[PDB]
Protein backbone atom coordinates (compact mmCIF):
# COMPACT_ATOMS: atom_id res chain seq x y z
CA UNK A 1 0.00 0.00 0.00
CA UNK A 2 2.26 2.95 1.22
CA UNK A 3 4.17 4.85 -1.65
CA UNK A 4 7.65 3.92 -2.13
CA UNK A 5 10.69 6.31 -2.44
CA UNK A 6 14.11 5.83 -4.13
CA UNK A 7 17.70 6.93 -3.39
CA UNK A 8 18.82 9.46 -5.79
CA UNK B 1 -15.85 34.70 2.01
CA UNK B 2 -15.62 36.33 -1.21
CA UNK B 3 -11.86 35.67 -0.98
CA UNK B 4 -9.21 33.59 0.50
CA UNK B 5 -5.26 32.51 -0.03
CA UNK B 6 -5.23 28.99 -1.99
CA UNK B 7 -1.71 27.18 -2.72
CA UNK B 8 -2.24 27.19 -6.77
CA UNK B 9 -0.80 24.14 -7.97
CA UNK B 10 -0.03 21.13 -6.33
CA UNK B 11 2.30 20.14 -4.03
CA UNK B 12 4.04 16.85 -3.26
CA UNK B 13 7.15 14.61 -4.05
CA UNK B 14 9.01 12.25 -6.53
CA UNK B 15 8.22 8.41 -6.05
CA UNK B 16 9.63 5.50 -7.66
CA UNK B 17 9.79 5.53 -10.76
CA UNK B 18 10.14 9.31 -11.56
CA UNK B 19 6.49 9.98 -10.80
CA UNK B 20 5.17 13.01 -8.97
CA UNK B 21 2.85 12.09 -5.88
CA UNK B 22 0.72 14.55 -5.01
CA UNK B 23 0.64 16.03 -1.10
CA UNK B 24 -1.55 18.90 -1.08
CA UNK B 25 -3.93 19.54 -4.27
CA UNK B 26 -3.89 22.82 -6.07
CA UNK B 27 -6.57 25.59 -4.75
CA UNK B 28 -6.09 24.44 -1.52
CA UNK B 29 -7.20 27.09 1.42
CA UNK B 30 -3.86 27.86 3.29
CA UNK B 31 -3.12 27.53 6.48
CA UNK B 32 -3.10 23.49 5.61
CA UNK B 33 -1.16 20.66 6.55
CA UNK B 34 -0.86 16.98 4.87
CA UNK B 35 1.29 14.03 5.91
CA UNK B 36 1.75 10.82 4.01
CA UNK B 37 3.44 7.63 4.75
CA UNK B 38 5.97 6.38 2.52
CA UNK B 39 8.66 3.61 2.39
CA UNK B 40 11.54 2.62 0.73
CA UNK B 41 12.21 1.23 -3.40
CA UNK B 42 14.15 -1.35 -2.68
CA UNK B 43 15.84 -4.04 0.10
CA UNK B 44 18.22 -2.31 2.04
CA UNK B 45 18.05 1.07 1.19
CA UNK B 46 19.47 3.09 3.65
CA UNK B 47 18.45 6.36 2.42
CA UNK B 48 16.01 8.53 0.44
CA UNK B 49 15.42 11.37 -1.48
CA UNK B 50 12.64 13.84 -0.80
CA UNK B 51 12.76 16.52 -4.34
CA UNK B 52 9.40 18.68 -3.33
CA UNK B 53 7.41 19.66 -6.72
CA UNK B 54 5.09 21.97 -7.67
CA UNK B 55 2.70 21.26 -10.84
CA UNK B 56 0.19 19.70 -12.24
CA UNK B 57 1.87 16.79 -14.29
CA UNK B 58 2.77 13.07 -13.52
CA UNK B 59 5.79 12.84 -14.79
CA UNK B 60 8.14 14.53 -11.77
CA UNK B 61 10.31 15.79 -14.29
CA UNK B 62 7.42 17.69 -15.88
CA UNK B 63 6.62 19.89 -12.34
CA UNK B 64 8.35 22.93 -10.89
CA UNK B 65 11.43 21.70 -8.56
CA UNK B 66 10.99 23.46 -5.28
CA UNK B 67 13.93 22.14 -3.04
CA UNK B 68 15.26 18.67 -2.08
CA UNK B 69 16.75 16.37 0.86
CA UNK B 70 17.89 13.21 2.14
CA UNK B 71 16.89 11.18 5.27
CA UNK B 72 19.66 8.77 5.64
CA UNK B 73 20.40 6.72 8.84
CA UNK B 74 17.56 4.72 7.86
CA UNK B 75 18.20 0.39 9.13
CA UNK B 76 18.59 -1.45 5.89
CA UNK B 77 15.95 -3.57 5.47
CA UNK B 78 13.27 -5.21 3.11
CA UNK B 79 11.46 -2.87 0.84
CA UNK B 80 8.30 -1.91 1.96
CA UNK B 81 9.60 -2.31 5.53
CA UNK B 82 10.40 1.32 7.04
CA UNK B 83 8.27 3.65 7.77
CA UNK B 84 8.80 7.38 6.50
CA UNK B 85 6.45 9.92 7.61
CA UNK B 86 6.79 13.12 5.00
CA UNK B 87 4.72 15.93 6.13
CA UNK B 88 3.40 19.03 4.10
CA UNK B 89 2.56 22.43 6.26
CA UNK B 90 1.89 25.93 4.68
CA UNK B 91 1.83 28.71 7.24
CA UNK B 92 -0.61 31.64 6.81
CA UNK B 93 2.11 33.40 5.16
CA UNK B 94 2.12 30.52 2.39
CA UNK B 95 5.73 29.43 3.71
CA UNK B 96 5.85 25.59 3.06
CA UNK B 97 7.66 23.27 5.68
CA UNK B 98 8.14 19.99 4.46
CA UNK B 99 9.85 17.18 6.73
CA UNK B 100 10.72 13.81 6.66
CA UNK B 101 11.02 11.20 9.69
CA UNK B 102 11.57 7.66 9.47
CA UNK B 103 9.29 5.81 12.31
CA UNK B 104 12.05 3.06 13.09
CA UNK B 105 15.35 5.00 13.97
CA UNK B 106 13.55 8.32 14.75
CA UNK B 107 15.72 10.48 11.98
CA UNK B 108 14.08 13.20 10.64
CA UNK B 109 15.19 16.10 8.06
CA UNK B 110 13.27 18.89 6.74
CA UNK B 111 13.56 22.23 4.38
CA UNK B 112 11.77 25.69 4.48
CA UNK B 113 10.22 27.10 1.11
CA UNK B 114 9.99 30.77 1.35
CA UNK B 115 6.39 31.59 -0.43
CA UNK B 116 7.70 33.84 -3.46
CA UNK B 117 9.26 30.46 -4.44
CA UNK B 118 7.58 28.20 -7.47
CA UNK B 119 5.45 29.25 -10.56
CA UNK B 120 4.00 32.47 -11.41
CA UNK B 121 0.34 33.66 -12.69
CA UNK B 122 1.38 32.67 -15.97
CA UNK B 123 3.63 29.92 -15.40
CA UNK B 124 0.52 28.38 -13.04
CA UNK B 125 -2.11 29.38 -16.12
CA UNK B 126 0.29 27.42 -18.70
CA UNK B 127 0.94 24.83 -16.16
CA UNK B 128 -2.95 23.94 -15.93
CA UNK B 129 -3.49 24.22 -19.66
CA UNK B 130 -0.59 21.65 -20.56
CA UNK B 131 -2.01 18.94 -17.70
CA UNK B 132 -5.14 19.69 -19.44
CA UNK B 133 -3.96 18.98 -23.12
CA UNK B 134 -1.63 16.19 -21.66
CA UNK B 135 -4.21 14.18 -19.60
CA UNK B 136 -4.33 10.65 -21.72
CA UNK B 137 -0.50 10.77 -22.21
CA UNK B 138 0.13 11.71 -18.30
CA UNK B 139 -2.48 8.83 -17.17
CA UNK B 140 -0.78 6.30 -20.01
CA UNK B 141 2.76 7.23 -18.00
CA UNK B 142 1.61 6.28 -14.43
CA UNK B 143 0.31 3.15 -15.55
CA UNK B 144 3.84 2.03 -17.32
CA UNK B 145 5.27 3.09 -14.03
CA UNK B 146 3.48 1.09 -12.10
CA UNK B 147 3.64 -1.86 -14.04
CA UNK B 148 7.22 -0.64 -14.12
CA UNK B 149 7.68 -0.61 -10.61
CA UNK B 150 5.63 -3.84 -10.24
CA UNK B 151 7.99 -5.78 -13.16
CA UNK B 152 11.46 -3.97 -11.26
CA UNK B 153 10.36 -5.63 -7.82
CA UNK B 154 9.94 -9.43 -9.68
CA UNK B 155 13.15 -9.36 -10.94
CA UNK B 156 14.31 -8.85 -7.43
CA UNK B 157 12.11 -11.44 -5.64
CA UNK B 158 12.77 -13.69 -8.66
CA UNK B 159 16.47 -13.16 -8.73
CA UNK B 160 16.54 -13.76 -4.86
CA UNK B 161 14.74 -17.09 -4.76
CA UNK B 162 16.86 -18.43 -7.70
CA UNK B 163 19.73 -18.06 -5.09
CA UNK B 164 18.03 -19.04 -2.16
CA UNK B 165 16.95 -22.44 -4.08
CA UNK B 166 20.29 -23.35 -5.64
CA UNK B 167 20.86 -26.69 -6.44
CA UNK B 168 16.82 -27.13 -5.50
CA UNK B 169 16.44 -26.24 -8.82
CA UNK B 170 16.56 -27.87 -11.88
CA UNK B 171 19.58 -26.89 -14.64
CA UNK B 172 16.26 -26.46 -17.36
CA UNK B 173 14.00 -24.58 -14.89
CA UNK B 174 17.19 -22.11 -13.50
CA UNK B 175 18.20 -21.64 -17.38
CA UNK B 176 14.60 -20.65 -18.73
CA UNK B 177 14.07 -18.23 -15.65
CA UNK B 178 17.59 -16.27 -16.22
CA UNK B 179 15.98 -15.90 -20.11
CA UNK B 180 12.85 -14.51 -18.81
CA UNK B 181 14.94 -12.18 -16.45
CA UNK B 182 16.95 -10.86 -19.24
CA UNK B 183 13.86 -10.48 -21.56
CA UNK B 184 12.03 -8.60 -18.36
CA UNK B 185 14.93 -6.33 -17.74
CA UNK B 186 15.00 -5.47 -21.88
CA UNK B 187 11.07 -4.80 -21.67
CA UNK B 188 11.22 -2.25 -19.00
CA UNK B 189 13.71 -0.01 -20.32
CA UNK B 190 10.87 0.32 -22.86
CA UNK B 191 7.36 2.12 -22.84
CA UNK B 192 5.31 -0.37 -23.97
CA UNK B 193 3.41 -1.58 -20.68
CA UNK B 194 1.90 -4.69 -22.22
CA UNK B 195 5.35 -6.00 -23.84
CA UNK B 196 6.37 -5.28 -19.83
CA UNK B 197 3.50 -7.57 -18.67
CA UNK B 198 3.69 -10.11 -21.39
CA UNK B 199 7.15 -10.79 -20.48
CA UNK B 200 6.22 -10.56 -16.67
CA UNK B 201 3.67 -13.62 -18.05
CA UNK B 202 6.65 -15.47 -19.60
CA UNK B 203 8.60 -15.32 -16.85
CA UNK B 204 5.58 -16.56 -14.13
CA UNK B 205 5.12 -20.02 -16.73
CA UNK B 206 9.06 -20.37 -16.29
CA UNK B 207 9.11 -20.42 -12.53
CA UNK B 208 6.53 -22.97 -11.50
CA UNK B 209 9.20 -25.11 -9.90
CA UNK B 210 10.85 -21.96 -8.15
CA UNK B 211 7.60 -21.05 -6.42
CA UNK B 212 6.95 -24.73 -5.26
CA UNK B 213 10.59 -24.19 -3.46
Amino acid sequence: RPILLPWR
Amino acid sequence: VLLLDVTPLSLGIETMGGVMTTLIAKNTTIPTKHSQVFSTAEDNQSAVTIHVLQGERKRAADNKSLGQFNLDGINPAPRGMPQIEVTFDIDADGILHVSAKDKNSGKEQKITIKASSGLNEDEIQKMVRDAEANAEADRKFEELVQTRNQGDHLLHSTRKQVEEAGDKLPADDKTAIESALTALETALKGEDKAAIEAKMQELAQVSQKLMEI
